[PDB]
């Protein structure tokens, strides 16, 4: 039970690799997707 | 054998001096101390610094200091409780005692420039970053704001080490943007789980040129009243000169968080001498609910918006007041700052707290015990009244309840409480106990205060009390610890108590003795009370005029602003227009609510006494630990239990 | 600006903490002047009234004053460089007069309005120049592109997902303004997946002393050295008792002490010294240290 | 315009002279500045320890107290400001020597008043603690106080404070009103018979300042 336990199995698998390429495209929108981020918002704003 | 203690707080905190006391009680010679502090559970050591000696010179006192670290390590569990216990080696005889920890690091407090900024407009903040002990401190924030429904748009990550304590930065409004309620959102980087936060809003405006101000003549309605509510109107320009128009005010009912409005309690009346006046009479009331019951009307409050126009018709401002209670007592008794704990055949003291309905303190209400009429005493300033009786031995416990006796007022309007105490444990039933009695005054830095401890044991032991240990509590740690000699025959002896900027806003004073009594059995016995500090600045920043003449100034005009305050301090200034308080007047930043957060932060849960001597420390915030084997009771919870209400 | 201004100032002291000290109050004041009191924002082209406001605060001297509406090459008025737009009023003492005005915008953009106005026999005067948002006709909408889930082990197959957002093709929207895509992603949180673990009711019976001979010893010391590692993991200590934990550290200490002595000088255990060793026990206390 | 080493006087006349062995003593100190116009502020301290300091309040009067011990012999009381940055020699000072109370027949039997010393305005409430001293052998037959209030050369106010076994210390809160403007004295004691069948009685006093007002 405590083996069972420690290490105990979880639903999380995040390793998320997420990139967005712009209309300005003068470089790449990127971030990462883990377990300290799961229900962390990112948000970003373009004037057009 | 001599018993050697250790005394340290119920909670402790990273990122901040913790004190940690020594004592060991009838010990002979000297006895070398060495500190050690482990993890838990586990063993891989997080600090193995400090010792000491405690020495018969020092009547076996010593009191020695760390600080809790942060790392990765540390940061790691974020949601659930997790401890570190502190050994303590004295000679040979190790004690070791396991502590809660809190992951606060300290406070954030933010302020902007405006409560209130138009889209496509500037706003500045700057962010004063204090430990618990409210100094400077230098650590890196993390900074949010987010939208009305909380997406974050823009983060910050910047270290104030070196700049004193002030993170000074700006970011502009769009105008693409959604009007409403923004928040903006801090935490330091060792303490991601405690956030701050401060609102404020965005709207399309224009600011006003004069103020409304709706003036009740009581803040709470009382339901047999016949006349009904009287509200005073006040208006004046920004510049304080008297406004001449007219207004329309309308009634309603707040149950709850829904608000109801009463479309008939409309009247309009025009303003005059830069004043008005409108009653809300006792019949529209009844005629606007439609329950004829009054007694059902008891317990909701009751709100006021008002629309004023000049007689120029060209400007408009809405001043609204609500929340304005619906009671059959203008008063409101409390038993919050008495202890809820007495000792059995000696005088017990009672703090009562009475309050207007709205929240704000009654000033010279008077009340009485409901047993026996002749005791009676008038509030203070800050709403407290003094009261006293002289228990009996026993061990059932007391009811007590006091009622106001405020001349003129019915019997059904003095407010009254009920509650019942509990009595002292000692230890075997031994009926050795310990009294503390002090002064109850607004107390200000500069004062001395006068300590009283009362002995009560028979006389056989009472050589055997050759002093007491008392420790100050103040923020969440000890401040002061030391110990008060006595000789026999002197049960009673006075410590006068200087009161500095430190015990700001409130400290609580523990007290206890120890001996071997009854037949051959180690004996403590605790007491303990809560004090309050008058709410003020650790130092004295002062901003006035320079200029002594000259009213008014004009316009553009140089003036001399002259700001007085403690040398090497470092000011922060801001001058905003009235209008934006009249439009939004939430969210100031004040002193007060400074204070008022460090109480809610306080680890204490009771204005003194307690069960035992176990609850004494427990109660006030402390762990006791001896070698003996009497310790304080386990608590695994940061927050304070609930009261029943 | 005329007005009572609120000075609020904080300090930061080192050694006397930070303090908030009580607000300042600035009255600044002119015994006659003007307030243009204007919309936030007016709609291009469409006549709309301004309502400029004139005080007087003399207590026995009503004011004659010449109020004068400026030339706008960005709105219309009556007001041309050659023909100027002015009228005559009187103030009565301790009393304001509002004088309104007609203009039409012209051209989008935070745009420039200023009056002035001077009294006869007096040589007190004022002028007020502010500016408001000239904003064209129409409104806002938010409305959605498209909302989707990622899933790159899923759509895409194998662990690799690429997509598009087309833009919005918005044919309502207004010539020359502004327009944002706001983009926002969201993890999904997947919990459970964890069964439920002893309450430590019962268990706390399992804290023994050792005692008796090398194997005795170490039935002793068997269930006390789980115990304590099973509640470090399911973490709980705050049912079972924080004070318990040290006890126990005392015991399974003092049963390493004890299980020692029954040690045979080739490392090897039995019950005794005496007792050949003891393979099974030996490979025992190997599992439990 | 005084010519004076010290900037402060300290004056003894508003304290009382005789102390209670082995009972703790209040000091009530009148500082004052050399025209005769209180001081405020000023940290006065016992000869004794520097530890011990008071500030003086807003009627020029200090508050100092010791825990006495049941010596007979009488107790010096030496009174200094400890004010900062002045010299020691700028700094008054005031010396006395109070005298102990006897009791009937010497039997070690006291009775201890002890009030708050602070600016008393008519309308609030004051406790005043009443603490006996005696062997617990004759503890019992003390079941009450009797006091009296003396007012502007007359008795304002007496009664009876009950007291029951076990309880030296007892606390009678006392409300304050425009009759006892400006002092008052209050008076107590106690009775019964000890040793082999003789009356004792034994006394205390204490007196009291009321804050300048109009009645
Ligand atoms: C368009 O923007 C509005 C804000 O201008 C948002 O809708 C708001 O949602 C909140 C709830 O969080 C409500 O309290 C507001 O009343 C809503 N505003 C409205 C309806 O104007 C949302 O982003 C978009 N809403 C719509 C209807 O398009
Ligand atoms: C704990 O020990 C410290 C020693 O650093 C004490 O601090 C000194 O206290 C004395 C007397 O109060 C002062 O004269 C010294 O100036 C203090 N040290 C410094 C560096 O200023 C402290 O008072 C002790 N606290 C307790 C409760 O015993
Ligand atoms: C002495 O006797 C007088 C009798 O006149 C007492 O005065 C009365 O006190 C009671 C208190 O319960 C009041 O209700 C009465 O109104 C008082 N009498 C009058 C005529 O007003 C007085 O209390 C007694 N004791 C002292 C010390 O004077």
């Amino acid at each position: 039970l405590a083996q069972y336990q420690k290490d105990a199995p979880d639903h999380q698998e995040l390793n998320l690799d997420v990139s967005l390429q712009l209309p300005s495209r003068s470089s790449k929108i990127t971030h990462r997707i883990h377990w300290e981020s799961a229900s962390l918002l990112r948000s970003e704003e373009t004037k057009e | 054998s001599p018993m050697y203690s250790i005394i340290t707080p119920n909670i402790l905190r990273l990122e901040s001096e913790e004190t940690m006391v020594l004592e060991a009680h009838d010990a002979q010679g000297d006895v070398p101390v060495t500190v050690t502090v482990h993890d838990f559970p586990g063993k891989k050591l997080v600090l193995s610094s400090e010792k000491t000696v405690l020495t018969p010179a020092t009547n076996h006192m010593g009191n020695v200091t760390f600080t809790i670290p942060a790392n990765r390590e540390f940061k790691s569990e974020k949601g659930r409780n997790k401890f570190v216990t502190v050994q303590a080696t004295f000679g040979t005889q190790v004690v070791e005692k396991v502590v809660l920890v809190s992951l606060q690091s300290g406070y954030l407090f933010i302020q902007t420039d405006k409560t209130i900024y138009t889209p496509g407009s500037t706003v500045l903040y700057r962010i004063f970053t204090v430990n618990h002990k409210l100094l400077p401190v230098g650590r890196t924030v993390m900074v949010n704001i987010e939208n009305p429904e909380g997406i974050p748009v823009k983060q910050d990550s910047l270290s104030s080490q070196n700049q004193l304590g002030v993170l000074p930065l700006s970011w502009d409004i769009p105008e693409l943007v959604n009007m409403g309620q923004w928040k903006i959102r801090a935490y330091y980087e060792n303490s991601p789980q405690q956030v701050f936060s401060t609102e404020f809003e965005v709207k399309e405006y224009v600011l006003p040129s004069f103020e409304v101000i709706v003036e009740p003549t009581e803040k709470f309605y009382y339901i047999y009243n016949e006349k009904g509510l009287e509200v005073t109107i006040t208006a004046r320009f920004l510049y304080g000169k008297k406004v001449e128009g007219t207004a329309f005010v309308i009634f309603g009912i707040q149950d709850g968080e829904q608000r109801i409005s009463l479309p008939e309690s409309l009247k309009r009346i025009p303003i005059e001498d830069g004043s008005g006046e409108v009653v809300l009479s006792r019949k529209v009331l009844l005629d606007g609910v439609q329950n004829p019951r009054a007694e059902d009307l008891v317990g909701k409050s009751l709100y006021v918006s008002a629309t004023v126009i000049l007689h120029s018709g060209s400007d408009m401002v809405q001043a609204e007041r609500s929340g304005i209670p619906i009671v059959t007592s203008p008063y409101q008794i409390h038993f919050t700052k008495t202890p809820k704990y007495f000792k059995p055949g000696m005088p017990f003291d009672l703090m009562v707290f009475v309050t207007n309905p709205d929240g704000s303190p009654a000033y010279r209400v008077p009340v009485a015990v409901q047993g026996e009429d002749t005791v009676q005493s008038l509030t203070q300033g800050d709403g407290v009244a003094k009261l006293s009786i002289n228990t009996h031995p026993s061990q059932k416990p007391l009811s007590i309840t006091v009622r106001t006796k405020k001349q003129e007022l019915s019997e059904a309007e003095q407010a009254t409480r009920t509650m019942q105490a509990l009595p002292y444990s000692t230890v075997g039933n031994s009926n050795n106990y310990l009294h503390l009695s002090v002064l109850r005054t607004e107390l200000r830095p500069g004062e001395t205060l006068n300590v009283n401890f009362l002995l009560r044991m028979d006389r056989a032991h009472e050589a055997k009390i050759r002093y007491y240990t008392y420790l100050i509590m103040n923020k969440g740690r000890l401040l002061k610890a030391g110990r008060q000699v006595r000789e026999p025959g002197q049960d009673l002896v006075v410590l006068p108590l200087s009161i500095t900027t430190d015990f700001i806003p409130s400290f609580r004073l523990v007290a206890y003795y120890t001996l071997i009594g009854a037949s051959g059995q180690r004996e403590v016995v605790a007491d303990s009370v809560w004090v309050d500090v008058k709410d003020s600045c650790v130092g004295s920043l002062v901003v006035k005029s320079g200029q002594s003449e000259d009213r008014q100034p004009v316009p553009g005009q140089q003036m001399t602003l002259k700001i007085e305050g403690d040398h090497g301090a470092r000011v922060v200034l801001v001058a905003v227009d009235k209008g934006v308080f009249v439009l939004n007047k939430k969210n100031k930043l004040t002193q007060s609510k400074i204070w008022d957060v460090v109480e809610k932060a306080d680890i204490g849960c009771t204005p003194g006494s307690g069960k035992d001597y176990a609850g004494v420390f427990s109660d006030a915030g402390l762990t006791f630990t001896s070698s003996s084997g009497q310790q304080t009771a386990q608590r695994a919870e940061l927050q304070c239990p609930q009261p029943a209400a | 600006s005329i007005t009572t201004w609120e000075i609020l100032a904080v300090s930061m002291s080192d050694k006397k903490g930070i303090c908030v000290a009580d607000p300042f109050e600035v009255t600044v004041m002119q015994d006659f002047f003007i307030d243009l009191r204007l919309p936030y924002s007016v709609v291009r082209n469409e006549q709309v009234e301004i309502r400029a406001v004139l005080y007087n605060y003399r207590q026995n001297q009503e004011l004659k004053v010449r109020v004068e509406l400026l030339h706008n090459p960005a709105f219309c008025s009556l007001a041309t460089t050659k023909r100027r737009h002015q009228q005559t009023v009187t103030i009565p003492p301790k009393s304001s007069l509002s004088v309104p005005y007609v203009i039409v915008p012209l051209k989008t953009g935070l745009q420039e309005v200023e009056v002035k106005a001077a009294v006869y026999h007096h040589f007190i005067s004022d002028g007020v120049r502010k500016s408001l948002k000239v904003v064209p006709e129409g409104i806002r909408m938010n409305k959605t592109v498209a909302v989707r889930t990622l899933d790159p082990e899923r759509l895409g197959r194998e662990g690799v997902q690429k997509e598009d957002i087309p833009p919005a093709d918005l044919s309502d929207q207004v010539p020359d303004t502004e327009s944002e895509t706001r983009i926002l992603l969201q993890g999904t949180p997947v919990a459970q997946m964890t069964e439920d673990a002893v309450d430590a009711e019962r268990l706390k019976h399992l804290i023994v002393t050792p005692s008796g001979c090398g194997e005795q010893n170490m039935i002793g010391m068997t269930p006390t050295v789980i115990a304590v590692h099973y509640l470090d993991e399911t973490e709980q200590w705050e049912k079972f008792g924080l004070e318990k934990r040290q006890g126990a550290l005392e015991l399974i200490k003092k049963g390493y002490t004890q299980q020692l002595a029954f040690r045979q000088p080739s490392s090897a255990f039995a019950a005794f010294v005496k007792r050949a060793p003891s393979t099974w026990l030996t490979a025992y206390v190997v599992k439990v240290f």
